[PDB]
């Protein structure tokens, strides 16, 4: 689903990236550090806004289809069917990220 | 022994 | 948290060999179950080219918390919905994508 994300306590909607880095500063700079939202400059997908070494990140994660949606942050290489998936995901793997998510950064 | 992944 | 159609808890390895048999014998038809060479963990029964190829799942504990891997930990999973719906859409380690569940008979 597509619209599983919309009431996580790590997703954040339309909100800025100066928002969210502002957010992640106010939780720590901590490592691990996360919150998902939708882009405002391309709200066709999302962003995975992640902290690391003082410095935050941010991963694009677009939409893509066999009929079947799925969301990805590099090309297709790895595909996930919601970001739920990809968020529980990236607790355990590394995948394209410099470290785990490890704090969800909260509304 | 006969898994594909050589457990 | 397992009541899924794909899994068929403790059967054999010629048991899975005849489910998927009867099922049809397609590229993806899979099921999960339980290891007996490895009553820790759980197998894939994967059908590729005609052929049933058997993949390990290993379970592993940090922190109090369960995850599984099917690639000695380099890649790991919450619970195994979430490494079969994983493999659904990612090869992995697998000749081929997680097509059709293969469920008992009706």
């Amino acid at each position: 689903s597509a619209a599983i994300h919309r009431t996580q306590l790590w997703f954040h909607g339309r909100i800025s990236r100066e928002e969210s880095q502002r957010l992640i500063g106010q939780q720590g700079l901590v490592d691990g550090l996360f919150l998902v939202r939708e882009s405002q400059r391309n709200p066709q997908g999302f962003v995975l806004s992640l902290c690391h070494l003082q410095k935050v990140k941010h991963y694009l994660i677009l939409p893509s289809e066999e009929g079947r949606l799925y969301f990805s942050m590099d090309d297709g290489q790895t595909r996930f069917t919601d970001l739920l998936q990809l968020v529980e995901f990236h607790q355990l793997n590394r995948g394209i990220l410099p470290c785990l998510l490890r704090h969800c950064c909260t509304r | 022994e006969g898994y594909d992944n050589s457990c």
